[PDB]
DNA sequence: TATCCCCCCTTCGGTGCTTTGCACCGAAGGGGGG
């Protein structure tokens, strides 16, 4: 063995180490001695310290973990905040997409690598553990860990400090031998022979056994396919772990949150994955024993989704010889998908954006948010922005970047013909039609009543006032534009005094959550020319002050 | 020189922000760069313990191939305990504003001899990420002062005096200002001196302690004031329009009255019919066009206060933004106009327009500000370093209501 | 009644201000894989 430096640990200041004793247990889940304590006695992971470290942890045996194999899963739910807290290194997991074309490629288990690691002295007192003998009518004797204790706060990032350090000196010896070392895997590969790269995989294991580090033949896995993190590794191909969905006849809602969540895990590899008609289900919702009855469009997603999934898919690995293209299709309500490809019909990765932002936006404002989203995780994956392939016309993207009110880009991309293609609907003006009808609408509402008055008045004469029942005044200015548009031909001149509607229709929305605004763009697209105009409030303009008195 | 003891403000901890992803040659460059520094002692490699991290970028200055890092020191600056105001940071020329040329200096590299001290060595710790996430991030920590931080040039200022007082004492003709890793050197002379002048200067520090440039000039530029349009024939749309514009005024100037022109528009006309204006209506255009002229009376610095930019885009290019210390006394109004080469790029133009607007207000006033950009927050995040060159950076905040105003332009 | 990571999704009081509703957002929990 070899002694590999441990690092220094303390609690939070001005607090102290926990004092938590253990609940009730079962004869049969527990022993006189846990049996596994003895033998990690001897083997040097727990020591024993009784009469001066009054401290202790709850500590418990697992039944549903690793299929009943009674893992010693010591909580320390109260230690964990009550130590000092760590800066985890490591953000995400490594994706295989990003990997490259190995000709060897092993990988190496670590089994138990935490207990082998040393924990810091000082600490050792804080992590004192005591069981009760036989039903809990037996104190038991108090035992202290020696070692990186399991689902210790510190435990992750202290042992991925310490592999690395191992690590360090082979790595440097040899550049072309890649090693990805994430939490408790280590996939091995390399561009040489099989039986050289099974030569450096053994001096690779017996540099390990000196640093104290054994690798089971158990669990090193020799020849493919190599499951990695729940993927197959293949020599040319990769694919997720094989998918089983749930294939019950009735449909609770946590069986749906099931089906969600593999459905998204599985929506890397596998595209065309929808969940947004499973997920309508799932907002409101109702108690999780609740028989769930499933809409036509729920049934039929789920259809479609099992068509998709019955057959199989995968990925290939990056080639940096070559460039990323990315292609967006658009599947409706608010959903896209892209498939991330170097060369054509063999894609290294898909997925799926689905997020609405706003309460008021529109397909190209959406379209721009799945470029940027796409964009950082290939930056993610790859290092590389890859070369984009919208549906979006040049000159209607030329349009809305030149005439919006905010700043909006997309790196380099090609327009490719597959509708449904990115189109605005509709269009203001900017300056007043001529021979068009003007409108002045007003609303007012008291929000102590909940009631009010919506309409407008003409310069041709004709006027209405309806009366409102449980309305704000925004929606008061919103109704007033609304009939505003419906009275009026395919060209009309509406003069506001809201604000907040001028903005709304303003920012040219095609889907909204307000049926006032779906209401507002049906009319919109349907007229020919429609103008917009603010004029202050109280302000004596015209036949706005009259129409005031009206809807007051 | 010794190690200053520095010590946060009591009550609140050290700095803990998320490394935004970075691209492959940004990668490549920032561990080239960074295990130079570490063969040279300027950093050394931390383990996990420390629960402290600020996210590092990688830039790429103008008229240069070699990469150059760049450290976020927002959070650490703001969590610094008064090493502004405690320590010489107070002064500010009054006179820079009025210099035919202001020449900006690099002087970061001269902080890089001076240790930092021990107790506060753990603060300024950083991670560099790797592709895919192979490898957990390569955590480092600084030995010496960091470029970036408030207190580096606190620190510096005993030995930066000493280094100055040589050319003040020949040329007293220059005034001298620096901010953070910058040199802002001014001269009232002819530009043909001012150049060679620099060389002088720049010899002067090379040989006691590069070749790059930079120009200013303060004496042209002007606060913008609002103006009315100048028409013969008005229309009802034009009306009501010009009297909002005015309603939009009249919270900044008192003197404006509307009471005619509100006047004018009594009844239900069409949006297109022309109203010849009265007598009256031009009197009171006439004199709310003089007010609109004459530049704003009340407006003044107050140091205890903080500076806040506007930003609006006018389209094609062309933008607009605002400093002030309150929504209504607004201490500059100025333009940007898009640059040939960046004229199909939001992002690059926004970007662009940060760095020269900080780079006046702290040239008139020695205190960046508080931006407002008119951008989403995560397309800026992902894009705004791609072309940003300062090695200083603003404090921004994002707003995603439309400005609706026509009244800057 | 195990820890920590990425990810998806819906629900929430909390501030801007665009007012006292409304738009917007970050912090949690409910799942998926480690
Ligand atoms: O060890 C591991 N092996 C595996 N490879 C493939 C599938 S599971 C998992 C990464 C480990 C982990 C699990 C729970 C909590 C913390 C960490």
């Amino acid at each position: 063995i070899s002694p590999i430096e441990t690092v220094p640990v303390k609690l939070k200041p001005g607090m102290d180490g926990p004092k938590v004793k253990q609940w009730p247990l079962t004869e049969e889940k527990i022993k006189a001695l846990v049996e596994i304590c003895t033998e990690m006695e001897k083997e040097g992971k727990i020591s024993k310290i009784g009469p001066e470290n009054p401290y202790n942890t709850p500590v418990f045996a697992i039944k549903k973990k690793d299929s009943t194999k009674w893992r010693k899963l010591v909580d320390f739910r109260e230690l964990n905040k009550r130590t000092q807290d760590f800066w985890e290194v490591q953000l995400g997991i490594p994706h295989p997409a990003g990997l490259k074309k190995k000709k060897s490629v092993t990988v190496l288990d670590v089994g138990d690598a935490y207990f082998s690691v040393p924990l810091d002295e000082d600490f050792r007192k804080y992590t004192a553990f005591t069981i009760p003998s036989i039903n809990n009518e037996t104190p038991g004797i108090r035992y202290q860990y020696n070692v990186l204790p399991q689902g210790w706060k510190g435990s992750p990032a202290i042992f991925q400090s310490s592999m690395t350090k191992i690590l360090e000196p082979f790595k440097k010896q040899n550049p072309d031998i890649v090693i990805y070392q994430y939490m408790d895997d280590l996939y091995v590969g390399s561009d040489l022979e099989i039986g050289q790269h099974r030569t450096k995989i053994e001096e690779l294991r017996q540099h390990l056994l000196r640093w104290g580090l054994t690798t089971p033949d158990k669990k090193h896995q020799k020849e493919p396919p190599f499951l990695w993190m729940g993927y197959e590794l293949h020599p040319d191909k990769w694919t997720v772990q094989p998918i089983v969905l749930p294939e019950k006849d009735s449909w609770t809602v946590n069986d749906i949150q099931k089906l969600v969540g593999k459905l998204n895990w599985a929506s890397q590899i596998y595209p065309g994955i929808k969940v947004r008609q499973l997920s309508k289900l799932l907002r409101g919702t109702k108690a999780l024993t609740e028989v769930i009855p499933l809409t036509e469009e729920a049934e039929l997603e789920l259809a479609e989704n099992r068509e998709i999934l019955k057959e199989p898919v995968h990925g290939v690995y990056y080639d940096p010889s070559k460039d990323l293209i990315a292609e967006i299709q658009k599947q409706g309500q608010g959903q896209w998908t892209y498939q991330i490809y170097q060369e054509p019909f063999k894609n290294l990765k898909t997925g799926k954006y689905a997020r609405m932002r706003g309460a008021h936006t529109n397909d190209v404002k959406q379209l721009t948010e799945a470029v940027q989203k796409i964009t950082t995780e290939s930056i993610v994956i790859w290092g590389k922005t890859p070369k984009f392939k919208l549906p979006i016309q040049k000159e209607t993207w030329e349009t809305w970047w030149t005439e919006y009110w905010q700043a909006t880009w997309i790196p380099e991309w090609e327009f490719v013909n597959t509708p449904p293609l990115v189109k605005l609907w509709y269009q203001l003006e900017k300056e007043p039609i001529v021979g068009a009808e003007t409108f002045y609408v007003d609303g007012a509402a008291n929000r102590e009543t909940k009631l009010g008055k919506a309409g407008y008045v003409t310069n041709k004469g004709r006027q209405k006032v309806v009366p409102l029942t449980n309305t704000t005044n925004q929606k008061t200015e919103l109704q007033a534009i609304y009939l505003a548009l419906q009275d009026s031909g395919l060209e009309v001149n509406i003069v506001t005094n809201s604000q907040y509607a001028l903005g709304i229709i303003q920012a040219q929305p095609d889907k909204s959550e307000s049926e006032l605004v779906n209401q507002i763009i049906e009319q919109l697209i349907k007229k020919e020319k429609v103008y917009l105009a603010w004029v202050p409030a109280h302000k004596g303009i015209g036949g706005n002050e009259q129409v005031d008195k009206l809807v007051s | 020189i010794e190690t200053v003891p520095v010590k946060l403000k009591p009550g609140m901890d050290g700095p803990k922000v998320k490394q935004w992803p970075l691209t492959e040659e940004k990668i490549k460059a920032l561990v080239e760069i960074c295990t130079e520094m570490e063969k040279e002692g300027k950093i050394s490699k931390i383990g996990p313990e420390n629960p402290y991290n600020t996210p590092v970028f990688a830039i790429k200055k103008k008229d240069s191939t070699k990469w150059r890092k760049l450290v976020d020191f927002r959070e650490l600056n703001k969590r610094t305990q008064d090493f502004w105001e405690v320590q010489l940071g107070i002064p500010h020329p009054a006179g820079l504003k009025k210099k035919k040329s202001v020449t900006v200096l690099d002087v970061g590299d001269a902080y890089f001899s001076v240790p930092l001290d021990e107790d506060f060595r753990k603060y300024t710790a950083f991670t560099i990420p790797s592709i895919n996430n192979e490898t957990p991030g390569i955590r480092y920590q600084y030995n010496v002062l960091p470029q970036g931080w408030k207190g580096s040039p606190a620190i510096f200022q005993s030995s930066m005096t000493k280094i100055l007082e040589p050319f003040k004492k020949q040329n007293p003709d220059i005034v001298i200002y620096q901010y953070m890793d910058d040199l802002y050197v001014g001269s009232d002379l002819e530009i043909g001196q001012h150049r060679t002048k620099i060389e002088e200067l720049r010899q002067h520090l090379l040989r006691w302690g590069l070749w790059m440039g930079y120009e200013l000039h303060p004496d042209k530029w002007t606060v913008q004031p609002i103006v009315l349009p100048e028409k013969d024939s008005w229309t009802v749309n034009d009306i009501q329009k010009l009297v909002g514009k005015l309603n939009w005024a009249s919270q900044i100037y008192p003197g404006i009255k509307v009471r005619q022109l509100s006047k004018l528009l009594r009844g239900t006309k069409a949006l297109t019919e022309v109203i010849p204006l009265t007598e009256e209506a031009e009197l009171e255009l006439a004199e709310n066009r003089e007010i609109l002229k004459e530049p704003v009376h009340g407006v003044y610095y107050d140091p205890s206060k903080d500076l806040i930019a506007e930003i609006q885009k006018q389209g094609q290019g062309q933008w607009t933004y605002q400093i002030y210390q309150e929504p209504f006394k607004n201490l500059k109004t100025g333009k940007y106009a898009r640059m040939r080469g960046a004229h199909t790029n939001d992002v690059k133009q926004l970007t662009e327009a940060v760095q020269k607007i900080t780079t006046e207000s702290i040239v008139i006033w020695g205190k960046t500000p508080k931006f407002k950009l008119p951008i989403q927050k995560e397309t800026w995040e992902t894009w705004w370093t791609e072309y940003w060159q300062a090695t200083w950076i603003p404090e921004w905040e994002f707003v995603n209501t439309p400005p609706l105003v026509k009244l800057w332009y």
